[PDB]
């Protein structure tokens, strides 16, 4: 598969009042690793991530293409920008390859901006939105994320607990899997700050 | 006021004015011509007459009632050759809408594109700008008839009994005189007023052969032009 | 995924099953086949999710707009064509399976359509994976001239049969009734299912997982 | 586009756009330049600056290659098209044969611009004139000027801008072939051009040279200063 | 009083083509002289300045290794029509193994010496002389801003070209050799210059059968110069 | 002035000065008269003789557009080589498109646009043209239109394009149009055209006639002149 | 159709061009601005035009428009054809961070502005862009910059500027109080207080009618202070109180 | 269309631009209309002569929604201002294609001066005679943007536009204040077009249109009738 050339796993989780992001940090061709420091998590503007997954091509292009569309919005607009806006924006941006398309499955995951309500959703290859209450995941090792997540969420999370559930799914359902490994990115985020931790995965 | 070439283009004038279309305000008057129309109650009339003075010419081809599409119809003024012109691009788009729309046009909808591309005419200074004047008729469902009438400015606009042309000054006078005054709207008041009207500004009192009507009412949406024998019909009914 | 619609005596009442599958793997729990197209008309979507979200709405857009510039309320028949010559028009690529309805002046109107542009004009449609049994539903217990919680009652028994049968189908049901004057739009029409409470509580501790690296970034 | 012609000729044979677009040029800032035989030395004057500004920017002299040199006089934003034009053109020409680019060839390039440019459908004439200084291959210093209408046309000093039938009148009575012994004599050379033209206070006195094997090197007015001193002291010993 | 640039006139002619024509007439002279020896070919370059590096002037440039040219007056846009000549010469040789006759060349440049348009601009100001040895023995051709393309024997241009022709007229016959045309050009260049002749004002350019191609480097033209 | 350059602009009482000129272009043109009859039309055309100028046989006005249309021009020749051409074209599309023969109004439309299109803008000049077009049909009967430089055209019976416009009119109109066939009718044309319009500036003129109806089976072609030589028998006979 | 051509780019018999000085002599009127290069920040001055009292002031901006995250400009002219200006000069610097990931060098965004400012004075005449405007902002190479358009297509990096017909007087008093580099900023703020108490004719200077933002450097963020009310407020009966002080020497 | 491509809009040597000042006369001399912002919604009122008795007032709208909940009214000439309308209609569409939500009226009046200053510049067109008064209800506060023929905007408290615009100004600073509800928007924009209007103003002479932060609504001549009750 195009989207089991260079692996990937992105996973969101909707706590209480604050929402996670991780992701793995592996990089390579197909069995070859090559770097642990690759970047799928990226910053659009405060309080606010955004995680892609599957062909890094597409993952850097659709980052800096989104990043380009999304300071022009906030120059036209002196305001920041609302989640559903973001989804749409990636929705259209990724619709107008339908034929053409990108390999990639954005992951948006941010606050509300106004009050603290938390907002997770996550999109296919050619535009289709799909927001829930409780996870969405992205990336070659679906099903692994699906049993984790499905098993471990509570809908009241403290945001330890919170922590702690993403680190344990991010880790079992790594672990399971082959091509995606060597460590784990942790952004736990919230109306006040924003932590981000980096787990002691198996680099094997 | 003018300033610059305000008298050639449609530029703007020191006073505001642009005086291209102002003086297509009175392209209509060489036509000498006249053109009444009646919307009373569940009926809508046409009134035009004709001006033949050749004994070589026609009278098939010099008929100014134009059926646009089954429920509509118009009748023209001004020269020629904007008249027909205008005509087919009123059908263009009536048959473009039946083709996007499925269903049948509003005759509001036509008057308006009508108008938006007089407009066109008008906003670029490089085009000229068509000095015809159009009225329109039509039938629609939950509101009875109506009448319409596009202007060459490019401002539609519809109304109760109107009339343009040469000579309606006199012919609206005539018209605040007869329709504000509690007349109710038969078939036959609307073809009395209508043919008396005209007779009345012209102060002629003819032949059956000099004006054509159209007419369009709800027990036959089709609209219709009629023949000279019941225009007789009309005419010596109107004979008191 | 299975869609129904369906003509009762006075409007129009049409469903959904909320399942998003994605290949095999049950992708959503919740989610939303009735799309908005004017204060009269709706429309469901199968098949392709992405394709008919975009293309539902734009006729939408196209139609909200018509609708403003024109003055009144908007015709069924106008979504029809327009929905029919863009498929035509994309030659069968989009995927998209509709069922169209709305209330005009005229009345009632179910419309269909078929992904390469063929509509039909019907008093009951089905559409998806699991239309079939649905239509087997529709064609037991169909009379012509229903009233309304009957047609409320088949419409919600042949999605339940068709989500008790299908694989692709399978969540809770969505309902919306159409009249001339009374829209409605329900999230849960009936939950067919409920789930287990869990049996072990397999909760972590704080602090049961190595951390290598921290970072704190304060805002505002 | 614009589909008309803008310079039409005149009832008695000219271009009016072409020799009238020569004044914009006569009323630009006066510049010179010389070569030496081994040495190569150009500068403007007329920079009339307002003496309590930045001045990195306002600079009338740039390089678009390593081995070639600029000047101009007239309009500023015209010479800036041009230079960028030119020097896109260079970097192609180095893309393609291996050498670095010949003096010849980009004075042909910018003149056949202009002429290309004068001719075309409604646009305006270049109201600039420039000097290519630059020293190819086996060290031959060479120096070019240009017209709006397209005409390089090579010389050995310079008479461009402001008074510039003075500065060649000037040059006329110099036509020494001993001013050409010495590089610091080229050097004041052209310094004593450019005091026997404007006020030359040793303010807007901007030159840079380039000794035919290095690069341009934008000479700090204080060395200007002594030169213009011991011009002066020369000025003194002829009493 | 400005007109539409493609106007005719009342009498008949053309404006702007006449105002070419009388565009050439500020240019520096140019003579070339057939003869059946070869072709010979002469110019002056109007020196202006000392510090004006002499050898860099250009009038006699190089269509093919055996067609000479020399312009006058306008120089830019005769070197555009001199580049494009070339490719077309040289297209000819490629798509056909042999040589573009003068003629042929000629034609070549006057199918767009008026092309001048608004759509699909102004027309060229510069008289050209074509020499050259084709297969028809030796060519002088001369063409203008009108297109008007006709063979001279021994044409005469530009500033000096009244008196240049008459007393062309009075030395000229068919059976001329090469030497005695080429110094009996720069008598009448030294009748209609202003500065004394020397080393450095004029320049040859001769081709012929034998001589193949037209070759001419400095300081033959002193010995040329002192036999007079 | 300033208002008689372009023909875009308009006038200070709102008409264009430029159609008015080139109407008045094909004024100064010889004859072109045309005639139906209850089975077919009749064309005509006066050319003149100066001396030689040509051969009997170059630049003749009858042209012939369609199968069973031709027209009859006159005024500039050019421009009339023009129109014939674009009409030749669209009875090509129209021939092509709907597979069976072009109805003359809609030929006359197509025409009338193309025509009034050129009198739009500014970078165009209009016509300097007026021709006839006749034609022949079994579900039709006989159709002779007219189209002026300005675009306006309808039907006639009888006309007439050149100088003598009226004078060629007086006696078209002392035919009747029922009662004829058209073999009487080609002299009845040869005879006036050989009445009107003396000898007096030109002395030898040239007849030409055109001719289509039922009697060509539905064709259009000149007529064999030679053949019955109907004119100058009653011609020379007309002088008295 | 000649007859109507305007020909704005064709030179005249004087020697200058036509169009160009009166698109400047445009400038001159309904506008004055400066800002004030010294050391660790700049600044920019702003002039209410509409200074009538039912407007709204809902917009969070004025003449400034924030065109990046290190840069804004203050403008002069004619408004609309400068938010057109604007859109493209934003969308330059942003296509260039698309370009490379690495934010715009301010020379290199002036110079693309100049020239489609000179694309329009050269070829077809067209109504030329009657926009003269500021620049601030920061890079990697510099630091601190100040650049002055011209409808020409000329630009000029500045150290203390000038726009506005009312402030070549200005350019005068900044002369005559011309420092070198010194910004403690509060003598750079109230310098540009005394120079538009001074320059504008509005007698002591209301607060409503003015308008000054800043430009600090700070490491991670590179902040524009576009400053409130009450700092400025305070900033005029600071520099009364001083110029009170200042004429105690009479 | 010809290829003619320049521009009639051209700097006067005293700096001005003729044909803009001349637009804004032909504006001045148009169909006045007054619109004011106060706290909870905006009110437009226009002022709506017919030339006879004849004509009807159920044909020709003034007040003209753009979405839901923006409203736009003018004072210049209709048959340009419909064309701007259809204008921004498309325009706002477009807007909610891309991010499926309705468009800001700070966006739509960016877009919509863009447009006019663009049409103000490119080849042998004039400019608009048309002055806008745009307003809508976005994010809780409610807005008012004027536009201009010479493609500039702002925004006001309350203001007016057409005959006599200066004088119902002075009205509008004597009479407006920070705070106020519709209906008292209503009194004072009906007093200050009653200011300006004829002596007979009837529920059709005027034609007013509210906006809440619940939505654009268009007011009929039945509560119009009902105003005209203790008028101005």
């Amino acid at each position: 598969s195009i989207m089991s050339y260079n692996g990937g796993a992105v996973m969101a989780m909707k706590g209480k009042n604050c929402v996670a992001i991780a992701a793995d940090r592996r990089f390579g061709i197909q069995a070859q690793m090559v770097t642990t420091d690759f970047q799928k998590i990226f910053p659009m503007g405060d309080r606010l991530y955004i995680g892609l997954a599957g062909l890094a091509t597409d993952v850097q292009t659709v980052a800096q293409r989104l990043k380009f569309r999304l300071n022009l919005y906030e120059l036209k607009e002196g305001r920041q920008i609302k989640p559903y806006t973001l989804m749409s924006m990636v929705a259209n941006l990724l619709y107008e390859k339908r034929f053409g398309p990108y390999y990639t499955e954005p992951v948006i995951a941010g606050l509300d901006p106004k009050t603290f309500k938390p907002f997770i959703c996550s999109l296919d290859l050619i535009g289709c939105p799909m927001v829930t209450d409780d996870f969405v995941v992205s990336g070659t090792c679906a099903e692994q994320m699906y049993g984790m997540c499905e098993s471990l969420w509570e809908p009241n999370m403290d945001p330890d607990h919170l922590f702690e559930t993403i680190s344990q799914a991010m880790l079992n359902a790594v672990d399971r899997d082959a091509v995606s490994g060597m460590g784990v990115i942790v952004h736990i985020i919230e109306k006040d700050k924003i932590t981000t931790r980096t787990l002691k995965a198996r680099m094997d | 006021s003018s300033a610059g070439f305000d008298r050639h283009i449609t530029i703007f004038s020191p006073e505001g004015r642009l005086y291209q279309v102002e003086y297509a305000f009175k392209a209509i008057n060489q036509g000498g011509l006249t053109s009444v129309a009646v919307r009373g109650k569940d009926c809508a009339v046409i009134v035009t007459q004709k001006k033949v003075p050749d004994k070589l010419l026609d009278s098939s081809t010099v008929t100014h009632l134009f059926k646009i599409t089954e429920n509509i119809g118009c009748v023209m003024t001004g020269m020629t050759a904007d008249s027909r012109s205008q005509v087919q691009r009123a059908r263009y788009e009536a048959a473009n809408w039946k083709y996007k729309y499925g269903y049948e046009i509003p005759v509001d909808m036509l008057c308006k594109r009508i108008a938006d591309i007089s407009q066109v005419y008008t906003q670029n200074a490089e085009m000229r700008p068509l000095g015809c004047c159009m009225i329109l008729i039509g039938i629609d469902e939950e509101q009875g008839p109506q009448v319409y009438k596009c202007d060459p400015a490019g401002y539609y606009c519809g109304f109760k009994a109107t009339a343009a042309g040469v000579k309606q000054t006199e012919s609206t006078s005539f018209l605040e005189k007869k329709v504000k005054k509690k007349f109710d709207w038969t078939f036959e008041q609307t073809v009395e007023t209508a043919i008396t009207c005209l007779s009345t500004v012209l102060s002629i009192d003819f032949k059956p052969s000099e004006i054509e009507v159209g007419v369009v009412t709800v027990e036959n949406p089709k609209f219709r032009i009629l023949t000279e024998a019941e225009i007789d019909a009309h005419l010596v009914a109107l004979a008191e | 995924t299975t869609i129904a619609g369906v003509v009762y005596k006075d409007g129009i009442v049409l469903g959904a099953d909320t399942r998003a599958t994605e290949g095999m793997v049950v992708a959503d729990k919740n989610c939303s086949k009735i799309h908005f197209i004017s204060p009269n008309i709706y429309c469901c979507g199968a098949g392709t999710a992405a394709d008919t979200d975009m293309t539902t709405q734009l006729i939408s857009s196209n139609l909200e707009l018509h609708s403003l510039s024109t003055g009144r309320l908007p015709r069924v028949v106008t979504a029809n064509r327009m929905l029919k010559q863009m498929l035509f028009r994309y030659q069968g690529y989009i995927g998209a399976a509709l069922v169209l309805g709305g209330v005009d002046v005229t009345g009632p109107h179910l419309y269909s359509i078929y992904p390469h542009g063929s509509t039909d004009k019907l008093p009951y449609v089905t559409m998806g994976s699991g239309s079939l049994a649905a239509m087997a539903v529709f064609e037991d217990k169909f009379r012509p001239d229903m009233e309304e919680e009957e047609a409320k009652n088949l419409v919600s028994e042949a999605i339940a049969a068709g989500i008790f049968n299908d694989l692709g189908s399978g969540s809770n049901i969505d309902l919306c009734v159409i009249s001339k004057n009374k829209l409605d739009f329900l999230r849960p029409y009936t939950v067919p299912n409920k789930k287990g409470t869990r049996l072990g509580r397999y909760r972590c501790e704080k602090g049961t997982t190595a951390v290598l690296t921290e970072k704190i970034t304060p805002l505002e | 586009s614009y589909d008309r012609a803008i310079t039409v000729f005149s009832p008695d044979g000219h271009l009016f756009q072409v020799e009238y677009a020569q004044e914009a040029v006569k009323k630009g800032s006066t510049a010179v330049g010389v070569r030496g035989r081994d040495i190569v030395v150009l500068g403007v004057e007329k920079k009339s600056v307002a003496k309590l500004q930045d001045e990195r920017t306002v600079r009338k002299i740039c390089a678009l290659d390593d081995n070639v040199c600029m000047a101009f006089a007239g309009l500023t934003a015209d010479a800036r098209i041009v230079i960028n034009r030119a020097r896109v053109e260079c970097q192609s020409h180095r893309l393609t044969v291996e050498d670095p680019v010949t003096v010849e060839y980009i004075t042909r390039y910018i003149a056949s611009l202009k002429q290309r440019y004068t001719q075309s459908n409604g646009r305006r004439p270049f109201g600039i004139s420039a000097l290519i200084v630059g020293f190819d291959f086996d060290g031959t210093p060479r120096l070019y000027q240009t017209d709006p209408s397209g005409t390089y046309h090579a010389w050995k000093a310079n008479a461009i801008g402001r008074g510039a039938k003075s500065v060649r009148e000037f040059l006329e009575k110099n036509y020494t072939d001993e001013a050409i012994e010495t590089d610091d004599l080229t050097i004041k050379l052209v310094i004593k051009a450019l005091l026997e033209v404007v006020q030359s206070g040793g303010k807007n006195i901007e030159l840079a040279v380039m000794r035919r094997d290095q690069s341009l090197k934008i000479l700090n007015p204080e060395e200007i200063e002594k030169y213009v001193a011991e011009i002066e002291k020369e000025k003194e010993e002829n009493e | 009083y400005d007109r539409g640039v493609n106007t005719f006139s009342p009498e008949g002619r053309l404006f702007q083509v006449e105002y070419a024509i009388e565009a050439i007439k500020l240019g520096s002279t140019a003579i070339g002289i057939q003869t059946s020896e070869g072709v010979c070919l002469a110019v002056e370059k109007r020196i202006t300045s000392p510090l004006m590096e002499p050898s860099s002037i250009e009038k006699i440039v190089e269509i093919d290794a055996h067609i000479g040219c020399a312009m006058s007056g306008l120089i830019a846009d005769a070197k555009t029509l001199i580049d494009k000549a070339r490719v077309e010469t040289q297209n000819h040789w490629f798509t056909y193994n042999e040589t573009m006759t003068v003629e042929s060349v000629t034609q070549a440049v006057s199918n767009l010496a008026l092309q001048f348009g608004e759509e699909d601009s102004r027309p060229f100001g510069v008289a050209l002389l074509f020499g050259g040895v084709d297969e028809k023995g030796p060519q002088l051709f001369h063409m203008d801003p009108s297109g008007t393309f006709v063979q001279c024997d021994a044409r005469a241009i530009g500033s000096a070209s009244e008196g240049a022709q008459s007393s062309l007229q009075e030395v000229y016959h068919k059976s001329m050799t090469l030497k005695e045309a080429i110094k009996s050009s720069l008598i009448i260049l030294k009748q209609v210059m202003e500065e004394k002749l020397n080393a450095t004002n004029i320049e040859l350019a001769t081709v012929q059968p034998g001589q193949n191609f037209h070759m001419f480097t400095k300081e033959e033209l002193e010995e040329v110069i002192k036999d007079i | 002035t300033g208002y008689d350059l372009s023909a875009s602009t308009f006038s200070p009482d709102g008409r264009v000065f430029q159609v008015e000129y080139a109407m008045k272009a094909v004024e100064n043109s010889s004859t072109a008269i045309g005639i139906r009859c209850k089975d077919g039309v009749v064309f005509g055309v006066e050319k003149l003789v100066l001396s030689k100028l040509y051969e009997e046989g170059s630049n003749k006005r009858l042209f012939n557009v369609d199968r069973h249309v031709g027209m009859a021009v006159a005024g500039l020749l050019a421009d009339a080589r023009s129109l014939a051409d674009i009409a030749r074209e669209e009875a090509s599309n129209f021939r092509s498109n709907f597979g069976y023969n072009i109805p003359l109004k809609h030929l006359a439309d197509r025409v009338a646009m193309y025509v009034h299109a050129y009198t739009l803008y500014s970078a165009v000049r209009p016509f300097g043209c007026s021709f006839m077009l006749g034609s022949y049909s079994v579900n039709d009967g006989a159709q002779l239109y007219m189209i002026d430089p300005s675009g306006v055209s309808y039907g006639y019976w009888g006309c007439a394009i050149g100088k003598a416009r009226q004078a060629a009119k007086t006696e078209i109109e002392k035919l009747q149009m029922k009662e004829m066939t058209c073999r009487d009718i080609v002299k009845e044309v040869a005879k006036i055209i050989y009445i009107v319009h003396d000898e007096v500036k030109d002395k030898a003129f040239e007849l030409e006639l055109s001719w289509v109806g039922e009697l060509t089976n539905g064709r259009h072609e000149i007529v064999p002149k030679d053949i019955r030589e109907e004119a100058e028998k009653y011609a020379k006979e007309s002088l008295k | 159709s000649r007859r109507y051509d305007s020909r704005t780019t064709i030179f005249s018999p004087e020697g200058r061009l036509y169009q160009v000085e009166y698109a400047m002599e445009a400038i001159g009127h309904a506008g004055t601005c400066l800002g004030i290069l010294a050391n660790d920040g700049v600044l920019l001055a702003a002039e209410r035009r509409n200074i009538h009292k039912l407007l709204d002031e809902v917009f969070f901006s004025e003449k400034i428009y924030k065109l990046n995250e290190d840069m804004a400009c203050s403008v002069a002219g004619i408004t609309s054809d400068a938010n057109v200006l604007t859109n493209e000069l934003r969308l330059i610097a942003q296509r260039y961070l698309l370009q490379y990931q690495e934010p715009i060098p301010c020379e290199q965004l002036v110079t693309a502005l100049c020239d489609i400012k000179q694309a329009y004075t050269q070829f077809g005449g067209k109504r030329p862009f009657g926009v003269s405007l500021l620049y601030i902002g920061w890079d990697k190479h510099y630091g601190f910059q100040l650049y002055q358009s011209d409808p020409s297509g000329n630009y000029g990096g500045w150290k203390a500027t000038c726009i506005g017909n009312n402030s070549a007087a200005a350019v005068s008093m900044l002369k005559q109080d011309y420092k070198e580099g010194e910004m403690t900023l509060k003598s750079a703020l109230a310098l540009a207080i005394k120079v538009l108490n001074k320059t504008m004719d509005v007698s002591k200077l209301s607060a409503e009618k003015v308008e000054i933002a800043t430009l600090t450097r700070e490491n991670g963020k590179t902040v524009i202070r576009v400053l409130k009310q009450k700092e400025v407020e305070q900033l005029i009966k600071k520099h009364e109180e001083e110029e009170a002080k200042a004429e105690r020497e009479k | 269309e010809r290829g003619y491509s320049f521009s009639l809009t051209t700097f006067s040597p005293s700096g001005k631009l003729v044909q803009i000042e001349y637009a804004l006369a032909a504006v001045a001399g148009g169909a006045p209309s007054v619109g004011i912002k106060a706290a909870n919604g905006v009110v437009l009122a226009t002022e709506k002569k017919q030339k006879s008795i004849l004509y009807d007032e159920r044909s020709v709208h003034k007040v003209e929604p753009i979405t839901k909940h923006i409203g736009l009214v003018y004072s210049g000439m209709g048959p340009d201002y419909r064309v701007l309308v259809h204008r921004a209609r498309k325009l706002a569409q477009q807007y909610y294609l891309v991010y499926q939500e309705p468009i800001p009226t700070a966006q739509l009046v960016q877009r919509v001066a863009s447009v006019m200053q663009e049409y103000t510049q490119s080849g042998g067109v004039r400019p608009f005679g048309v002055s806008l008064l745009i307003c809508g209800w976005n994010e809780g506060r409610p807005y008012l943007f004027q536009s201009d023929p010479s493609g500039a905007y702002f925004a006001w408290k309350a203001t007016a536009m057409g005959k006599n615009y200066v004088n119902g100004k002075t009205f509008l600073e004597k009479r407006y204040n920070e705070d106020l509800e519709l209906e008292d928007a209503i009194h004072t924009a009906i007093l200050t077009l009653k200011e300006s209007f004829e002596g007979q103003m009837t529920e059709d002479n005027i034609e007013v249109g509210i906006c809440n932060e619940a939505g654009f609504r268009r007011l009929t001549p039945t509560e119009v009738k009902d105003y005209l009750a203790a008028i101005a």
